[PDB]
RNA sequence: AUGUUAAGUGGAAAAGGAUGUGGGGUUGCACAGACAACUA
RNA sequence: GCACCUCGAUGUCGGCUCGUCGCAUCCUGGGGCUGUAGUCGGUCCCAAGGGUUGGGCUGUUCGCCCAUUAAAGCGGCACG
RNA sequence: GAUAAACGCUGAAAGCAUCUAAGUGUGAAGCCCACCUCAAGAUGAGAUUUCCCAUUUCUUUAAGAAAGUAAGACCCCUGAG
């Protein structure tokens, strides 16, 4: 239905009608062009392709600029699929921009969470140290690989490795304000990922 | 079998088609079909029908008795049709017709609301009597086990949704 | 050899064990061997033969 | 319900049946006689 | 050492078949396209050589199943997880997906090296009266069996 | 060739329980009218 | 109980860390009977999705006690 | 959405009775979806949009060898979200 594309700019605080201090996220969209339409007939779903972000042109290629041609717009960074929104209504080259949500409007929120590297099964899942102290030599490792009898470990024994980086959506947060010279949207609580990192808005599944 | 080897004998209005499998008795109110089994077969000389088994089937009689009961309701509904009636004990209990709404108030937190298929009616006379009626036998004997369902009747006192025959033991509950 | 004879025979009308009691009726004393090489090379000579296994065991 | 491996006819109304391959007592008169095999 | 016959790779011909399922039971059928598909029934049948035929498997939806198979035959599944089996099938597969039914029939009568795995590559299931296959001009199949 | 089983019994287990089905016997009551069902 | 197995070596219990599986079910879900008025209960059937607490005393399991909880389950895994 | 225990509606074998044999329903934190994440090495390797278009000798003309290129990519350098 209702979905945009924005960066991430950073956080901050606002005072409401009442007088309550409330946290919030700043998201930057300008705006999002429809670059492709698919259709049953030539696919076999529905959906529609967004880019957003213009781009330098000695940065994209041949090809690139082939597929942006029939949009009439410059290459573009980021190109996602929008699905489950009622086709008609949309045509290569239109516009969405952020006044496409108002103040209110229960949504989700995606993105990538921040990377970390190689961490211990203690940061990594929230597992228990040893003892510190009374003859120990146990501090901060993953526990007993399991039992004897089937002459192996079984799968999803957890351990160290490579931590965050994954994607992650938040449910039901809400839109505090629009403003629209500026291309901002301002959304209560906090998202994931870095700054300047891309981020999708959409209207809430569970309604 | 006693019932496979009865007579039915179709009063005025009666017409049976026949097709392969299905037959489709009419009469004056509806037009019922039924699909029946290859075993047992027609009849002709109206104003009468019997039917007939080639034995050696192992039981030798069930499938006989079910396929002339149904054929001999059928007509005795889309001549006459069929009635249930309902009542209601449990002192502020009430029900109300609304067209094909059946609207139910019994010591719930909210009233409770019923909606008869396309054969079936509803009659409220009173705030204690319903009645369903309609030309299957199964249907209204389901929309009135649905209906009764809602609220069962109690052995203390007796209250809630009864058939208006049904005879329920009553135990003496002591007081306190 | 089993095999391929029996592939063979059940293209003429026959199985295996029906056209072996039938050869034997008949006093014929071909191999495994050379039966399967006709089955594949002379199947005109495979013909013959499962013709007079199939008049022996008519009787 | 009673679920035992004995089952049996204990007044006169009980009957027994074969709802499935399951035999059942069922009475009329006494609740408490309603009994099925297992 | 010396005179039988034994074939080559693209040396003995492979043609194309329509078989149909409508009221046969599952592994009555099976048994005969899973002969059909090692060659055993051609003279030229040797067995470290691939000489059988393609098979198609039309109408697959209406197979047969007696007794109370359709609910109580189950089809079970690890997914090497502990506490992973999965017992979700019964004779559901052949009102949804009835293609894995027929196949996971016939590639239990194969043998189970690289030339019967070869050899499973040559069905072709489908659920309803038309296959996409006409170029190949099949040929009908009756069974008795 | 002729039958039996519907339980995947065949392809683990007892005391006891049961209008499951096949075969062979012994009898009470039945057209000077039976068992069941409905009046009184 | 026995002595097949391991004597050119197969390291015992409670606790810790990390769990997994069975169901003869401790809580929560659905039911039939009651010597079930209501509020609480007794008992039997279906059900393994998730849940199942901190101290005092003993090396201690076991156990008794204190204060809570919807509840403070019982077994297998070289008595993990 | 399909089910467990349980509860039916219509119904005969067995003139009655009976949830069952033929027909027809309701019904659980459980089962399959619904929510989140990974996924075509799924050798059954799937789909859509866009970009690029020909020298030399012959074993013999063949899915032949070797050479310079297109679209594109990389080596190398400044770095960090
Ligand atoms: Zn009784």
């Amino acid at each position: 239905t209702k979905g945009i594309l924005g960066k991430k700019v950073g956080m901050t605080q606002i005072f409401t009608e009442s007088g309550e201090l409330i946290p919030v996220t700043v998201v930057e969209a300008t705006p999002n062009v429809v670059l492709q339409v698919k259709t049953v007939e030539t696919d076999g779903y529905e959906a529609i392709q967004v880019g957003y972000q213009d781009k330098r042109e000695v940065l994209s290629n041949k090809p690139a600029k082939g597929h942006v041609a029939k949009a009439n717009t410059a290459p573009k960074r980021f190109i996602k699929e929008f699905k489950n929104v009622e086709l008609g209504e949309y045509e290569v080259g239109k516009e969405i921009k952020v006044d496409v949500f108002q103040a209110g409007d229960v949504v989700d929120v995606t993105g990538t969470t921040k990377g970390k590297g190689f961490q211990g099964a203690i940061k990594r899942h929230g597992q228990s140290r040893g003892p510190m102290s009374h003859g120990s030599r146990y501090h901060r490792r993953p526990g007993s690989m399991g039992p004897v009898a089937p002459n192996r470990v079984f799968k999803n024994k957890r351990l160290a490795g490579r931590m965050g980086g994954d994607r992650v959506t938040i449910q039901n947060l809400e839109v505090v304000k629009v403003d629209v010279e500026r291309n901002v949207i301002l959304i209560k609580g906090n998202i994931p990922g870095a700054k300047k990192s891309l981020i999708t808005i959409k209207s809430a599944v569970k309604a | 079998s006693r019932i496979g080897n009865k007579v039915v004998v179709l009063p005025a209005g009666v017409e049976i088609k026949q097709d392969g499998n299905n037959i489709t008795v009419k009469g004056p109110k509806g037009e019922l079909t039924r699909e029946f089994s290859s075993d047992i077969k027609m009849n002709i000389e109206g104003n009468e029908v019997t039917f007939t088994r080639p034995n050696d089937s192992k039981e030798m009689k069930t499938i006989h008795g079910t396929t002339r009961a149904n054929f001999n309701n059928m007509v005795v509904g889309v001549s006459e049709g069929f009635q249930k009636a309902l009542e209601l004990i449990g002192v502020g209990y009430r029900a109300q017709v609304q067209g094909n709404k059946l609207t139910l108030n019994v010591g719930y937190s909210h009233p409770v609301e019923m909606t008869a298929p396309e054969g079936v009616t509803f009659e409220v006379p009173a705030n204690t009597q319903v009645i369903v009626k309609g030309i299957n036998k199964e249907v209204v004997g389901e929309l009135a086990a649905n209906i009764r369902g809602v609220r069962p009747p109690e052995p203390y006192k007796g209250k809630g949704i009864r058939y208006v025959g049904e005879f329920v033991r009553r135990k003496e509950g002591k007081t306190g | 050899w089993i095999a391929r004879i029996n592939a063979a025979a059940r293209m003429n009308g026959l199985s295996y064990s029906k056209l072996m009691h039938g050869l034997k009726l008949a006093e014929i004393d071909i191999n495994r061997k050379m039966l399967a090489d006709l089955a594949v090379n002379d199947a005109a000579a495979f013909t013959a033969l499962a013709e007079q296994a199939k008049d022996a065991l008519s009787k | 319900m009673k679920v035992r491996p004995s089952v049996k006819p204990m007044c006169e109304h009980c009957k027994v049946i074969r709802r499935k391959g399951r035999v059942m007592v069922i009475c009329p008169a006494n609740p408490k006689h309603k009994q099925r095999q297992g | 050492m010396r005179t039988t016959y034994m074939a080559k790779a693209g040396e003995v011909e492979r043609k194309w078949y329509v078989v149909d399922a409508t009221d046969v039971p599952l592994g009555r059928l099976s048994a005969v396209v899973a002969s059909v598909l090692r060659g055993k029934n051609k003279p030229t049948f040797t067995p470290h050589v691939d000489t059988g035929d393609f098979v198609i498997v039309i109408n697959a939806d209406k197979v047969k199943l007696t007794g109370k198979k359709a609910t109580d035959k189950i089809y079970y599944r690890h997914s090497m997880y502990p506490g992973g089996l999965k017992s979700v099938t019964a004779g559901e597969l052949r009102d949804k997906n009835s293609r894995r039914l027929i196949e996971t029939s016939v590639k239990g009568m194969l043998p189970k090296n690289t030339l019967g795995r070869k050899q499973f590559t040559k069905l072709n299931v489908y659920g309803g009266a038309e296959h996409p296959h006409a170029a190949q001009q099949p040929e009908v199949l009756d069974i008795t069996n």
